[PDB]
């Protein structure tokens, strides 16, 4: 929500660091919340992972 | 804002330093003569003009207020004088005649390295006036330092014992390095030479934490370049010419986090450089 | 102003002490100080480290003294160990866990 | 007088933390002049002043923090501070054992957050947010092989990184004594990790005392503090003049 939800930072500065934790949550078996923040953040987070991981997670 | 002093100088000023508080403003002149004012809240309060050299006095550096109100001065008569002020008033306290040349810049050592004051005179010596505290200082003169003369010293910030380093150059076209050993005589480690002529001004930046130590010299030529140390271990400087001037530098001063560089030459004229993202130098003025 | 053989008796010396020993129960050290300081006029018988804030070796005037604490064996300025302690309540010497303020009460 | 460098008609130096001191030929004496470059700087005076640091209670000095920095007006100082105040949760405290749950540490918003932040302010050079938050984050901080790389992997801030996180704090203690904020360092520099009775009220002191060296009678500073503000002659009657012989 803070980063998101808002002499500034980069406009994709957390950008890495989203994915990083969609990634973190899905290799532990946690896909309900990649898949819940994928949703939620829609096309800020969408262009940044690739389709078929995606797909793997919504399945 | 903007605070203008007049310096009532008989002659051209060599040299204008602020102390570490940044209230009381010291200012040398060709008129053998040094003014300390008192530059608090736009003021000018002549608190001293003090008067013991010869020659003309080419630099100014106040110490570290761990130490109390130190002003070092060196001036062309050979003759380097460090002002103690006492009981409210600035007078004459350490005397050194140790060079046989005009000593050219003074600048006192980290707080944490003590109260050292290196100076460097144009018959190519060194000389660090240690403090042992009962008003006795102790010299350890580094000889023949350069080929021609030294013209600049600058220290470089503690980093971790505690590892001594100064930057010193010289008439003889180059830049050197020195450090001290582990019984205390100090040696030459790396020699640096991109300069095509006299390195007027030598000065580290100051620490800031970061992995990477930085080195900012101007030249006879107009040739200011920065040295960079990206590895401590490897201890390569890689210079990078931050300009090229169509007349001479005479001084370079880094920021407080060593950001912003203030290059002033001959051509009276001060430019402010800072870093791009792009790692090229770009004038701010 | 008694005379020497006089004020020397073991008697007239109880009565002082229990004077002062009973003024010290009121709190009145204060009135007390000025006692013994009128009783050292008449009867002869009476009794460099660096600031912690400014890094400074040795009314207003009391703020140059040197708050030498008895515990951590640090101390400063009174005027600026006083400014220090009255919103903190540890020694500023860092990895210092000494509350030389709160540790009297 | 061949090898004697030219004589400088003009300079510049950054002398005090924010002040330019540039002189120039006049072309009867040159003009010093003092400019304020505060602006110039990643630092700021006034938030420095604003800066709290209290090591009880992380989630209120951090929300202060970003108070004071949209007061001043960084809005990446705002939202640093807002992820701080997030992150640094007394109910994210790792758990001893490491077969519990995985500690904030491990989580990309926790180590992974504060490194990429104190990279960007590393390529910044702000020595005041980089201190800010390796002080925020050690503050929170306070089978044997597995449990000591468990211990090493459960904080925030890298412990192979211990010497940077200090060289920052010490830093930003310097230029906040440049500055005159002498507390603010003190408070500041509590985070590194690397470092007899009374003559007024006839009560043992143990805590701060002062001393006469001239006579050699203290006792509890606050005593002395009432006491010396009206009389002047030490308080046991020693008649020694404490105030004008001990406050050199
Ligand atoms: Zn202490
Ligand atoms: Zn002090
Ligand atoms: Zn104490
Ligand atoms: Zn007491
Ligand atoms: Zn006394
Ligand atoms: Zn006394």
């Amino acid at each position: 929500r803070i980063i998101y939800c808002s002499s500034r930072l980069p406009p994709d500065f957390f950008g890495v660091l989203v994915r990083d934790m969609l990634h973190f949550y899905a290799e532990q078996g946690d896909v309900q919340m990649a898949v819940s923040v994928l949703i939620v953040l829609g096309e800020r987070v969408r262009k940044d992972i690739d389709e078929q991981t995606q797909e793997h997670w919504y399945t | 804002v903007i605070n203008t002093v007049d310096t009532s100088h008989e002659d051209m000023i060599h040299d204008a330093q602020m102390d570490y508080y940044g209230t009381r403003l010291a200012t040398c002149s060709s008129d053998r003569s040094v003014k300390i004012f008192d530059v608090r809240n736009g003021g000018q309060i002549l608190i001293a003009d003090l008067r013991g050299h010869e020659g003309p006095v080419w630099q100014v550096a106040w110490a570290h207020p761990m130490y109390g109100n130190i002003l070092a001065s060196c001036s062309y008569d050979r003759k380097v004088i460090i002002w103690r002020e006492e009981n409210g008033t600035w007078e004459k306290s350490h005397e050194h005649a140790g060079h046989d040349s005009s000593v050219n810049s003074v600048c006192w050592a980290p707080h944490d390295y003590g109260l050292i004051l290196a100076c460097g005179s144009s018959d190519g010596a060194i000389s660090l006036l240690t403090y042992t505290g009962e008003g006795q200082w102790e010299v350890k003169k580094i000889n023949n330092a350069h080929t021609i003369g030294c013209n600049a010293v600058s220290w470089a910030p503690a980093v971790v014992n505690y590892i001594k380093r100064f930057a010193s150059g010289g008439c003889d076209n180059l830049i050197k390095l020195w450090k001290e050993e582990e019984d205390g005589q100090w040696k030459e480690e790396q020699k640096l030479e991109a300069h095509s002529d006299w390195v007027r001004d030598v000065a580290w930046a100051p620490s800031i934490g970061l992995p990477t130590s930085t080195i900012a010299s101007c030249s006879q030529d107009g040739r200011v370049f920065i040295w960079t140390c990206d590895d401590a271990s490897s201890n390569t400087w890689s210079p990078k010419l931050l300009h090229k001037f169509n007349d001479v530098v005479w001084h370079v001063s880094w920021s407080i986090t060593a950001n912003i560089l203030a290059v002033s030459g001959g051509d009276n004229k001060v430019t402010l450089w800072k870093e791009s993202v792009d790692g090229q130098w770009v004038c701010i003025s | 102003g008694s005379p020497l053989d006089v004020l020397k008796d073991e008697r007239v010396q109880y009565w002082i002490e229990n004077y002062r020993n009973l003024l010290d129960a009121w709190r009145f050290w204060h009135k007390r100080a000025e006692f013994d300081i009128h009783r050292s006029k008449l009867d002869p018988s009476s009794k460099l480290p660096r600031c912690a804030l400014c890094l400074i070796n040795m009314l207003a005037q009391f703020n140059n003294w040197f708050t030498w604490c008895h515990n951590c064996r640090h101390g400063g300025h009174a005027g600026h160990m006083l400014s220090w302690f009255r919103d903190h309540a540890e020694c500023p010497v860092s990895a210092c866990t000494c509350k030389c303020m709160q540790l009297d009460t | 007088d061949a090898n004697i460098p030219f004589p400088r008609t003009s300079g510049a130096r950054f002398c005090g933390a924010g002040y330019l001191v540039y002189f120039t030929r006049p072309m009867a004496a040159g003009k010093v002049i003092i400019q304020d470059i505060a602006c110039l700087l990643p630092v700021h005076k006034s938030l420095g002043e604003l800066y709290i640091l209290n090591v009880n209670d992380i989630q209120e000095t951090c929300q202060k923090n970003a108070a004071s920095a949209l007061l001043v007006g960084r809005k990446d100082l705002v939202q640093v501070w807002s992820l701080a105040t997030v992150a640094t949760d007394l109910c994210l405290g790792p758990k001893s054992d490491p077969d519990l749950e995985t500690p904030w540490a491990r989580h990309p918003f926790g180590r992974q957050l504060l490194e990429s932040l104190l990279a960007h302010y590393c390529r910044l050079r702000d020595v005041q947010t980089l201190a800010m938050l390796c002080s925020v984050f050690e503050a929170q901080s306070r089978r044997e092989r597995e449990r000591d790389q468990h211990d090493k992997n459960k904080r925030l801030l890298d412990p192979a990184n211990t010497q940077q996180f200090d060289d920052f704090k010490k830093c930003y203690g310097e230029i906040l004594y440049r500055w005159g904020l002498r507390e603010k360092r003190a408070e500041v520099l509590k985070f590194v990790s690397c470092p007899f009775q009374c003559a007024i009220c006839h009560v043992a002191v143990r805590g701060s005392s002062n001393f006469c060296l001239t006579c050699g009678h203290g006792g509890h500073t606050s005593h002395m503090m009432e006491w010396f503000r009206t009389q002047e002659v030490c308080p046991t009657g020693c008649g020694c003049h404490c105030l004008l012989e001990s406050t050199f």
